[PDB]
């Protein structure tokens, strides 16, 4: 995240880490069981770490699950971006609690204008690489589709959406893909792509997730 | 995504067919 700042230990508690030796990607908690994330966060052997802050210290909080099961959007295409979303089944489930908390799934989309929350422990840096210790925050609005397209002509699909800044300085960055973007309680976007971070009328890219919530339902039954 | 790398060749993993390049450590191919 840049231009973000400190979260606070445990405020953003259906954030979970991915972790396959290091941490990679973020997630979304949706219930006990299953987390939201990108599906170019796949990879065997996922670790879902949930009730972290500082990602490198033992806090007391922790539960480290290994993901059992590892859905990508069948329909995922890794050239376009297209159906980026993954969903990760818990080996075992996890306790939920103050600090390790489920998020609610949209009965609709959002709209162009409304304020959202992103979070992750993502590069702090438009210029260089930065691993920040503990969960950072950014508060940013969904941008129209027309500034989108127009940022990142040819590429955006009717399963992505633009988040953020215009003028720069304030993104989501390598390290917060899979992450949340929960807009008025529901979590309406998933990290997903972005030319750089942080520059002018290249705001970052996200995963629509209102278009999905029947694919989620599906998934879970399912497995 | 977060994958460090020394050339783009250790990006092919998260990057697939996707251009890009290795920078500042990682891979640089627009995914986060
Ligand atoms: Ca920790």
């Amino acid at each position: 995240i840049v231009g973000g700042y400190t979260c606070g230990a445990n405020t953003v508690p259906y954030q979970v880490s991915l972790n396959s030796g290091y941490h990679f990607c973020g997630g979304s908690l949706i219930n006990s069981q299953w987390v939201v994330s990108a599906a170019h966060c796949y990879k065997s052997g996922i670790q879902v770490r949930l009730g972290e802050d500082n990602i490198n210290v033992v806090e007391g909080n922790e539960q480290f699950i290994s993901a059992s099961k590892s859905i990508v959007h069948p329909s995922y295409n890794s050239n376009t971006l297209n159906n980026d979303i993954m969903l990760i089944k818990l080996k075992s489930a996890a306790s939920l609690n103050s600090r390790v908390a489920s998020i609610s799934l949209p009965t609709s989309c959002a709209s162009a204008g409304t304020q959202c929350l992103i979070s992750g422990w993502g590069n702090t840096k438009s210029s260089g690489t930065s691993y920040p210790d503990v969960l950072k925050c950014l508060k940013a609005p969904i941008l129209s589709d027309s500034s989108c397209k127009s940022a990142y002509p040819g590429q955006i699909t009717s399963n992505m959406f633009c988040a953020g800044y215009l003028e720069g300085g304030k993104d989501s960055c390598q390290g917060d893909s899979g992450g949340p973007v929960v807009c008025s309680g529901k979590l309406q976007g998933i990290v997903s792509w972005g030319s750089g971070c942080a520059q002018k009328n290249k705001p970052g890219v996200y995963t629509k997730v209102c278009n999905y919530v029947s694919w989620i339902k599906q998934t879970i039954a399912s497995n | 995504i977060l994958k460090r790398c020394k050339t783009y060749d250790d990006c092919k993993d998260v990057c697939k067919a996707r251009k890009g390049k290795c920078e500042f450590g990682i891979c640089k191919c627009m995914i986060k």
